[PDB]
């Protein structure tokens, strides 16, 4: 193995900020998205298949 | 560590020729082994001298 990271060339790089942006869910989108839930729950959602 | 630096145009750092350093013990040593530095690090570099 030979691996290094960023922080021994640290002080010369910039800064590195993780923002999170929320956006809320449209109209048709959450009407398509509750008739995605109700039509999933007619296939018992898959999920332990 | 004692490179001969002929055909080698551009300028490398340190922690860079750190990696000829360490990449230096494998084809004298005819060891095999996976370099995995941080992106950004200029890995290519080091392959290339
Ligand atoms: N000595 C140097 N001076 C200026 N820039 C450098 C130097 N060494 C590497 N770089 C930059 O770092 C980058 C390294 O990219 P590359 O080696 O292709 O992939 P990675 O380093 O992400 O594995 C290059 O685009 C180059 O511009
Ligand atoms: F690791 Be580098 F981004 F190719």
């Amino acid at each position: 193995l030979l691996r290094r990271l960023k922080a021994d060339v640290e002080k010369q790089m910039p800064a590195k900020y993780e923002h999170i942006v929320y956006c809320k869910l449209s109209k048709r989108q959450r009407f398509l998205y509750d008739d995605f839930m109700s039509r999933a729950q007619t296939k018992a959602t898959l999920a332990s298949g | 560590d004692v490179p001969v630096p002929s055909l080698l145009r551009g300028n490398l750092r340190t922690y860079q020729k750190q990696g000829l350093n360490w990449l230096a013990s494998l084809y004298n040593n005819h060891t095999n082994g996976i370099l995995a530095d941080e992106m950004g690090l200029g890995k290519t570099i080091q392959t290339i001298s």
